């Protein structure tokens, strides 16, 4: 080992160096170990230079440890972390470093790929939620955003895209598996334990990897930690797998590069940011892509999380990111306390990639949804508080908003079928308060097949390999569509006459909240 | 003789300091270190001097990597871009270095990119017309030549298809050929528009392409991506004074072009003067908009996207550009889903040109006939979805049949899109044109019915699908009849 | 009408002192760094002037 | 011999899927051939027809997708993937060489119901299915009518008349 | 005074609720034993009144500890409130206490201002981790700790970030409540107050600390002024233990 | 001169290169100076001095029908007068769109002519009858 120089000052975890009498080149972003004791070592990064031979250095780990005339050495190399698949198991630390709880090397910024590596966009990513794989629809190899204030359900949202993709990948081949890489930048050391034991409780950590850097972490570390995550899905995208990014999220990012660069006397601008934190933010996003078969046609979408304030959105970070992203998603706090939960508005969230992501079964029913929410805001907009408009426009529009309200995901099947049954009026009759049981008993039950009705030859909703036939031919297919018809006018028969007939006799006290309960049991489960 | 060299002293993000040991290079001068050191050829502009031997430099790629007094060739002038026929069909970034894969370029002169404006001399006062061929355009919103268009569209609303059919129309129109500039482009977009210009044959790699390409993506530096646009307008400029002809120049977001120089100010140190925008916004703006001028040697027109944030026309971004801007394209999601297309808004679109000093008299007083109708149907359409049109007079319903057929006829195919959606495109003339609105606003030809002037393009087109509705409609009549009399 | 009336002008003021803000945020952060600048000292710059 | 095949961007495609179908029919897991196609994309080499069809062809005479067990596994989601990759992805369709292998193994697994989807889609693309594979899968169904396999038991079972979360079993 | 966060092995979140007797809070904010609360609000809004409530129903039925760190809070306040642990026994000195009580008010220099939620920490880790023992860690506040080194980080040289604070707000708010966590050895069950300039919510010191906890409670001038009180508002305010399996269903 | 607002746009150019201290609306503070240095040296000259002159017709910029900003109302405030041309009027068809009410001639009534003065008189009191006659009906 030979060093470089040594440590002349430091402002918390800024440090800045003072080559020595043997004047030695030193790279631009390189790392640098630093001697803090015998043992003990003080992993940095060059992040500046100037002309009259000093270095400013940013801490990565052990920044109390540090003091004035330690020595300082050199490695000139690029930061790299491990790489492979051995890592999707385990939480790690941006170092590489696998977090506890009660070979191969890749670089941490590397170019993205120009257009010749890339393909454009065909396959759908299914979040599980009917609102957004409707009519915002999430491709692969499409970053797309998440906004809202707080507690909304951006990191359920997230979450939910991950849980998703537990029952599919399992069953599918290891080639087309989309796998995933949550990235907690600044958040609670409990919320990341929390993910932590959910996602081992439901088995959804064997295609989730998670990369922390919590708000007791280095600003180094927080604003290195998303380039670990890509770090992580280039290697998917090299070869040929599908890979999801999740940032949790960048306005701590930039907060840390505001920190970073303010302390370092970089020039600061709007919002006391610099000019390059646009520039900083494309460095991280472009890197997520549908890559070429030339390039074995892996992917990497993302979903970074932004917070916003107010519902302001003429901020400068959030301008930016919508500016990067091929898409975006909107939570609201009105619509999340006033019982619509995704709480999304429909008509902020855009999706550039309408139809090349949906499937042919997904294309005629995303389609009418739109058809039938444009017109559903124009008349429940004009409308009273107070008055009744009976229409199948508000009627379909209205069991449609229950249906998209539900907690967790959804399987494919379940959620094609039940929206069908809107767009084409079957879902009229039953009453707005029961729409959530009616699908509880379309999908888990089969009344039906309890009460006798079984002139269906295939068409049931208990195999569950049924929708790997609807995603091919689709439902509009002459084979599928008379059974389809048969099948949804027998369990709204049977349902009408059974259910929604004793429901409206329970005129007592407790009788009426153990249904409220039960309803908003079903809206949970389903 | 031999060439400069100097040595790195500093490094900060994309500023870099270079001393010499000679006189200093001027600004704006390329200068080189090979592509060893960083892993891949890295170009720097001097932009900034701060002493008798030291040279800031703007840097364009990525200086990771880069040790300190590594030697620095000085190119001797600034950045050599490609210039030619072997140019079109391609795509290059701000140095000519072409990132399409597609082999070498076979150039034979290679230009400077920081070329001076015309001087007033080589400015041509009059101000001439554009003859797109699209007639919702030369009617209400004739392209100048040698002029700048606003263009404001997000997505779904056909603007890829707009820009494809305007360079088709320039290239076999006026024999001109035409460049794009994508600065800050979603990658994304870069490959659905890449592969666009394939399935279009606007660029036949085994033939005869129109557009240059010049994508200045996000993942670049702002160096890089406020040079774009001055490359793309060398591109330009060959393409004017040496093949003497006209040519069209689009350019993605000119508020991503004015966030780079923002930011290219910020890594400069200089003070933001307003929200955050450069103090330079007008200079350097006008520095590349008063090269886009028109000439007694050719043309280039500029189609500019922009974005205005907040909604907000107020700032000085939009404020300052549209202070250069000769005509609005306004694009519109509404008549896109009523079957409009293009989806132009003509009542809200404006133009500069429009006076009949700089136009002909009939086609100024026809179009703001056009505008007249138009705005009094909008009043008595929000008159309809009040009283109802049975309220309304003899007189104004004639009208409001006349601006329905307007609005329908302004609707026309393209030749981009022949061989998606299966129907023919037209290139209508002007005087035709004029003559067709001037015969539909003196009621000549009132008898053909609405439905006929949707999706079509001239008065002599129409009448050929007008007679195959009646063919249509007659047969079957006499299906009917005899289906009916049969039995 | 009026309504609309109204709302361009609150509109028009909101942005007017949305971009006054920053302004006074932004001259306030340079004005920072300036007196920063101002409180840095210059050094010696010894050398050879024979 | 191969006609020429071009990329997206006009590039020239290679046609010699020769010896990776070979380097399928050695995998002695059917998720080793799936990680042959990665290869053969990175060799600017794709897969043809007989290439997905040997990939099938393993998918079905496998015993398991990798050495150790793997939960939810299953051998039609892969198959049905791979055909989804097929036409939507690359446009390729299926033949009655493909459709063969997806229905021997609905017949081996013994869904006669996704068996009669096969069937009604075979008819309806126009293909002729295998009357020794039809009369199984009928000799299957007609196995599980009289077994009372037809339906299972937990859709059989009466509903709670109460509108209990309990008795409902959220 | 200056320890390392505990490790994501040592901490543990353990779903449990607290009692608290307060209307608003039993069903809107259910706050969860071991966990972390912030009354968020302007001035006048009562946040102090519901520190000095919350003490006078928990602490006296906690059978552990209990820390109370004043930090930029007014010194008559710290008299009232050291009058009344006395009038209720709360602190016996003949007797047995059970209350530890850090002061470090306006009058104070910043350096000490900044530096006390710190002892308070102290105080209260060594009721955690030794003593093995549950503790109450009340704070009032923690924005008076935020500019207190807002304050400083201007003469220390450091580049002021947006509205007026210092540039290693986040860092610095960070430190501190990764400290503040419940572990294996024992459970805080921090509350903290923050004030919110001119009622304000795109501070970014709120902006940071909204992530930071459990139990955002939040007051309104709106919901003050109507005459109601506590001035919750139950829209703008939600908690995380907020579950359907957490707490009853009904 | 077309125009003062980008002459004070050039010279905060230079001023914030010079990190010159600004003001209201990124302006350096001496932008009032510079234009009075400018529109000080118009005058009417005295028959001392050859009684000449130097008219000036500076041209300024407003912001969506706002003559509330810094350098409108600076101007203003040197200037013998006003003429407001409203974008309003403009698109509505009137064009010269000069709007009477906020435009005036602090001194040209002593050089009207009489044949001049007379007819503006009466049109004067003309249209300050039309302009509330117009606005107090409203269409009622
Ligand atoms: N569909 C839903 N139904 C019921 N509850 C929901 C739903 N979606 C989210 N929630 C609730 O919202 C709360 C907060 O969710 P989440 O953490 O995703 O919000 P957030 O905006 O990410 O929070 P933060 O701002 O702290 O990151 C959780 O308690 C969760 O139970
Ligand atoms: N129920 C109530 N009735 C009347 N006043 C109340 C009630 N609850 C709280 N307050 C008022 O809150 C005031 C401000 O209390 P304080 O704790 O100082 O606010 P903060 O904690 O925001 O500083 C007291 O003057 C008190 O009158
Ligand atoms: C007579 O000659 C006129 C020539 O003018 C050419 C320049 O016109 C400038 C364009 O002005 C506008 C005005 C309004 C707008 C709107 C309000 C439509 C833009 C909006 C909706 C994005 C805010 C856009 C541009
Ligand atoms: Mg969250
Ligand atoms: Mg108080």
């Amino acid at each position: 080992k030979q060093k470089i120089g040594f440590v002349h000052g430091i402002d918390g975890t800024i440090a800045t160096i003072a080559p020595a009498a043997s004047k030695v080149t030193v790279p631009y972003n390189t790392v640098l170990e630093i001697a803090v004791s015998a043992t003990n070592i003080a992993n940095a990064l060059v992040f500046n230079l100037e002309k009259d031979g000093s270095i400013g250095v940013i801490l990565l780990d052990n920044i109390s440890e540090v003091r004035s005339g330690q020595d300082v050495y050199a490695t000139g190399s690029l930061l790299k972390i491990p790489v492979g698949f051995h890592m999707l198991g385990k939480i790690i630390n941006p170092l590489g470093k696998e977090i506890p709880t009660g070979t191969k090397l890749g670089l941490v910024e590397e170019m993205a790929p120009n257009i010749v590596s890339r393909q454009p966009v065909n396959y759908n990513l299914l979040t599980g939620y009917k609102v957004i794989d409707t009519l915002i629809p999430v491709g692969r190899g499409q970053r797309e955003l998440i906004l809202g204030d707080r507690q909304t359900g951006k990191t359920s949202i997230a979450l939910s895209t991950i849980l998703n993709q537990t029952k599919v990948n399992n069953e599918i081949l290891s080639k087309n598996n989309v796998l995933s890489v949550y990235v907690s930048i600044g958040q609670r050391c409990s919320n990341v334990a929390r993910i932590h034991r959910l996602l081992t409780e439901y088995d959804a950590m064997k295609y989730c990897t998670i990369v922390a850097a919590t708000a007791a972490d280095p600003a180094g570390l927080q604003y290195l930690a998303p380039y670990a995550g890509t770090t992580l899905g280039e290697e998917f995208r090299n070869s040929g797998r599908h890979i999801l990014l999740v940032y949790d999220d960048l306005s701590k990012q930039a907060v840390s590069y505001r920190q970073i660069s303010l302390l370092l006397r970089r020039p600061p601008g709007r919002e006391a940011y610099p000019g390059d934190v646009f520039y900083l933010h494309s460095r991280l996003l472009e890197r997520s892509a549908m890559m070429s078969p030339q390039k074995g046609s892996g992917s990497l979408t993302s979903l970074p999380i932004v917070e916003t304030l107010s519902n302001d959105v003429t901020a400068y970070i959030v301008t930016n990111v919508i500016s990067i992203t091929d898409g975006q998603i909107y939570l609201d706090a009105k619509l999340f306390t006033g019982g619509q939960r995704p709480a999304v508005n429909i008509g902020l969230s855009v999706s550039r990639v309408g139809s090349s992501a949906q499937n042919k079964a997904m294309k005629k029913v995303g389609g009418a949804l739109k058809m039938l929410m444009g017109e559903y805001r124009k008349m429940a907009g004009e409308q009273t508080s107070g008055s009744q408009n009976v229409s199948p426009v508000m009627i379909r529009g209205a069991r449609c908003l229950q249906l998209f309200n539900q907690k967790g995901p959804s399987y494919f099947m379940d959620a094609i079928v039940a929206l069908y049954a809107v767009t084409n009026g079957y879902m009229d009759d039953v009453k707005l308060q029961y729409s959530k049981f009616y699908e509880f008993l379309l999908l888990n039950k089969d009344l039906p097949v309890l009460y006798g009705q079984v002139n269906n030859k295939y068409f049931y909703m208990y195999n569950k390999n049924l929708n790997y036939f609807i995603r091919y031919f689709g439902l509009n297919h002459e084979i599928l569509e008379p059974e389809l018809k048969k099948y949804i006018e027998i369990h709204t028969n049977l349902f009408l006459d059974n259910y929604q007939s004793r429901m409206n006799e329970l005129k007592s006290d407790e009788d009426l909240v153990q249904l409220k309960n039960l309803l908003y049991a079903c809206k949970r489960t389903v | 003789d031999v060439k400069q060299v100097g040595y790195v002293q500093q490094i900060i993000g994309a500023v870099v300091d270079v001393t010499f040991t000679d006189s200093v290079p001027p600004v704006l001068t390329a200068l080189t270190v090979d592509a060893k050191e960083t892993g891949t050829l890295l170009t720097m502009e001097i932009v900034q001097h701060l002493d008798t031997k030291t040279a800031r430099c703007i840097c364009m790629s990525s200086t990771d990597m880069l040790r300190l007094r590594t030697p620095v060739v000085n190119t001797g002038s600034q950045i050599t871009v490609p210039v030619g026929e072997a140019t079109l069909g391609r795509i290059f970034n701000v140095m000519g270095d072409a990132i399409d894969q597609r082999g070498p370029v076979k150039n034979k002169v290679r230009w400077p990119i920081h070329r001076k404006a015309p001087t007033l001399a080589e400015q041509s006062g009059k101000d001439e017309v554009l003859v797109t061929g699209i007639k919702v355009i030369d009617l209400i919103l004739p392209y100048c030549k040698g002029g700048k268009i606003g263009l404001f569209g997000g997505a779904g609303v056909g603007k890829t298809v707009i820009i494809m059919e305007l360079i088709n129309n320039v290239a076999k129109g006026h024999g001109g050929y035409s460049v794009f500039a994508g600065v800050g482009e979603r990658t994304r977009e870069g490959t659905d528009l890449y592969l666009e210009m394939m399935g279009s044959k606007v660029i036949d790699l085994q033939g005869d392409s129109k557009c240059v390409l010049v994508y200045g993506q996000m993942n670049e530096p702002p160096g890089a991506r406020a040079r774009v646009a001055q490359t793309a307008l060398t591109m330009a400029e060959y393409f004017r004074d040496e093949a003497g002809q006209d040519v069209l120049l689009f350019v993605d977001n000119v508020f991503r072009f004015t966030q780079a120089n923002s930011e290219v100010s910020a890594l400069l140190g200089r003070i933001p003067a307003a929200v955050g925008y450069q103090p330079t916004l007008a200079e350097d703006l006008g520095m590349l908009q008063e090269r886009i001028t028109s000439t007694v040697k050719g043309s280039i027109t500029s189609v500019q996207a922009v974005y205005v944030p907040a909604d907000d026309i107020t700032d000085p971004a939009p404020a300052t550009t549209f202070s250069h801007l000769d005509a609005t394209t306004v694009l519109s999601r509404s008549v896109a889903e009523a079957g409009i297309y293009p989806a132009v808004e003509p009542l809200e679109c404006a133009s500069r040109i429009m006076d009949p000093d700089a136009i002909d008299v009939n086609h100024y007083n026809v179009a703001m006939d056009i505008v007249e109708m138009l705005t009094k149907y909008k009043e008595l359409q929000d008159i309809i979805a009040v009283l109802g049109i049975d309220e309304l007079s003899e007189e104004d319903k004639l009208i409001v049949d006349r601006a329905r057929k307007v609005a329908k006829f302004m609707s026309q195919p393209f030749a981009v899109a022949e061989v998606f959606t299966g129907m023919k495109g037209y290139y209508v003339q002007l005087e035709d044109c004029v003559s067709d609105f001037g015969s539909l606003l003196m009621g000549q030809c009132d008898n053909i019915p609405e439905m006929a002037f949707y999706m079509v393009g001239g008065l002599d087109s129409v009448k050929e699908k007008a007679a195959k509705m009646a063919a249509e409609a007659a047969a079957m009549r006499e299906r009917a009849r005899k289906a009916a009399e049969a039995k | 009408g009026n309504i609309t009336g109204l709302m361009q002008l609150a509109d028009y003021t909101y942005n007017k002192t949305r971009k006054e803000l920053i302004t006074a945020e932004l001259l306030e952060i340079i004005g920072t760094m300036t007196a920063m600048h101002a409180g840095k000292k210059v050094g010696l710059k010894k050398t050879e002037f024979w | 011999a191969g006609g020429k095949r071009y990329d997206l961007f006009g590039y020239e495609v290679s046609v010699a899927t020769g010896p990776f179908i070979e380097e399928i029919k050695k995998a002695q897991f059917y998720d080793d051939a799936g990680e042959v196609i990665v290869k053969m994309n990175l060799a600017n080499t794709p897969p043809d027809l007989q290439t997905y069809n040997a990939v099938l062809e393993r998918i079905l005479n496998c015993k398991s997708k990798r050495s150790q067990p793997v939960k939810g596994e299953n051998k039609f989601a892969a198959m049905m993937d791979i055909l989804e990759e097929m036409d939507a992805r690359s446009g390729i369709k299926p033949n009655a060489e493909s459709w063969g292998y997806v229905l021997k193994e609905l017949v081996q697994a013994g869904d006669f119901r996704l068996g009669w989807v096969c069937i009604a889609g075979m008819k309806s693309l126009g293909i002729t299915p295998d009357q020794a594979l039809v009369d199984a899968n009928e000799a299957n169904a007609a196995k599980a009518k009289a077994a009372g396999t037809d339906f299972p038991a937990y859709l059989k079972k009466a509903a709670p008349e109460s509108f209990d979360t309990k008795a409902w079993g959220i």
